[PDB]
């Protein structure tokens, strides 16, 4: 399988920013499309943002469009979220997740539990 | 290294989607990593029509298609889509290596480029219904929800039912108020839209066989190195006897799924729907110009 840990989150102000981080532990990171979930509480899981290994393409959120920006370092086999401009509307658990060949980011968002690899959260609460 | 890029109607999830997966896997093992695939899913770029186009220009490598979705520009393809023509899948594997497979396919390559590596088993529709169905006779009168598509209500009409059109998201609370009798589908998407909670009968009427055929451009094919092509050609027959045993297994865990819940399943004689479909296979037979479908049948 593949172990997924995420680092960054706690509190943040308003308009404030914030970093989070997801390391990969094997050598499928190069070739494994990543992705940004999250769960407010008591909502539904929503997709946030996500990077190919491939064609280099992005997805956002229209609610983050804007104001997150996702980059990647295979050298360090990492993602990151990088949450600018911070909302109340952004506090939930933040999810890091992997899967391997897909070449197109949206399409992680159709089915989630199928997805290679999960980290186990990291909560994010904005004030 | 390599990269093929594969794209497919299915999602994230899918038998289909995990089966490419495997031949991404299975293509990494074989080449120590020269070959790699790229995988773009839930129809991103475009359905399968759209893909093939994209394979004909070689802007897409590899992709997904029924055999009998030839027959859009292959029209003689169509006759082993006609219901009840393939018995099961080996017949519709015997048909694809035939003369008259391999005619198809060579006509695929030799005008749109479409070089066919091998066709995999993709299920089965089969029909539910409030009332049990144990021969053709108790079609009469049934009202069947078909998809708005040719064979489909084909089949409905000549089993003797009333086929009834109706968009997929009505059906459950259709069949829940019976104002429908029954539908016809695969077994997964039956319990996927947990169909089975409002269908007290199941039978195994076979009258669709589903393939999906694994298609690499033709000018990709002429790329690569022909170590490269025997790495693919093995891949594929590799990746597809397991897809064909996912499915055959899911199948027979889903009958006993329905078994479990209580739902009567039952096997009717289907040889009375063969003979029921003539009038079709005729107007085929002589649309085409050659008696085809007597052909096929007798494999």
């Amino acid at each position: 399988q593949v172990q997924l840990v995420e680092s960054g989150g706690g509190l943040v102000q308003a308009g404030g920013s914030l970093r989070l981080s997801c390391a990969a532990s094997g050598r499928t990171f190069s070739s494994s499309t990543m992705g940004w979930f999250r769960q407010a509480p008591g909502k539904e899981r929503e997709f946030v943002a996500g990077i190919s290994w491939s064609d280099g393409s992005t997805y956002y959120a229209d609610s983050v469009k804007g104001r997150f920006t996702i980059s990647r370092d295979n050298a360090k086999n990492t993602v990151y979220l990088q949450m600018n401009s911070l909302k109340p509307e952004d506090s939930a658990v933040y999810y890091c997740a992997a899967e391997r060949w897909l070449a197109t980011p949206q399409a992680m968002a159709v089915t989630p539990n199928a997805l290679d690899a999960w980290g186990q959260g990291t909560q994010v609460t904005v004030s | 290294a390599t990269t093929l890029k594969m794209g497919m109607q299915a999602s994230v999830g899918s038998v289909e989607y995990n089966s490419a997966k495997m031949l991404a896997d299975t293509l990494e093992e074989m080449s120590q990593g020269e070959i790699k695939l790229a995988l773009y899913p839930s129809a991103q770029l475009g359905d399968d029509r759209a893909m093939l186009q994209q394979l004909t220009l070689g802007d897409l490598d590899i992709t997904y298609a029924e055999f009998g979705r030839m027959g859009l520009w292959i029209p003689r393809a169509e006759a082993v889509m006609l219901p009840y023509v393939a018995k099961d899948f080996d017949h519709l594997r015997r048909m694809f290596e035939s003369d008259f497979g391999q005619g198809v396919r060579d006509e695929m390559l030799q005008k749109f480029n479409w070089r066919a590596l091998d066709t995999w088993y993709n299920g089965t529709r089969e029909t539910t219904s409030n009332r049990p169905l144990n021969s053709i006779e108790d079609f009469k009168g049934l009202k069947l929800r078909v998809p708005n598509a040719k064979q489909n209500l084909n089949y409905a009409k000549l089993s003797g039912a009333s086929p009834t059109p109706m968009s997929f998201s009505e059906v459950y609370l259709a069949l829940q108020t019976n104002a429908v009798d029954g539908q016809e589908n695969p077994l997964p998407t039956i319990k996927t839209m947990k169909f089975y909670e409002v269908q007290k009968n199941l039978a195994m009427t076979h009258h669709i066989v589903n393939d999906q055929m694994v298609i690499i451009s033709e000018s990709t094919w002429q790329k690569l190195s022909d170590t490269d092509k025997d790495i693919i050609q093995k891949a594929v027959q590799k990746v597809g006897d397991a897809h064909t045993q996912t499915v055959k297994t899911q199948e027979a865990e889903l009958v006993s799924f329905f078994k479990s819940e209580g739902i009567n399943v039952t096997y009717p004689d289907l040889e009375p729907f063969r003979e029921a479909m003539q009038p079709l296979y005729k107007e085929f037979d002589s649309n085409i110009g050659q008696p085809i479908v007597s052909k096929l049948a007798a494999m």
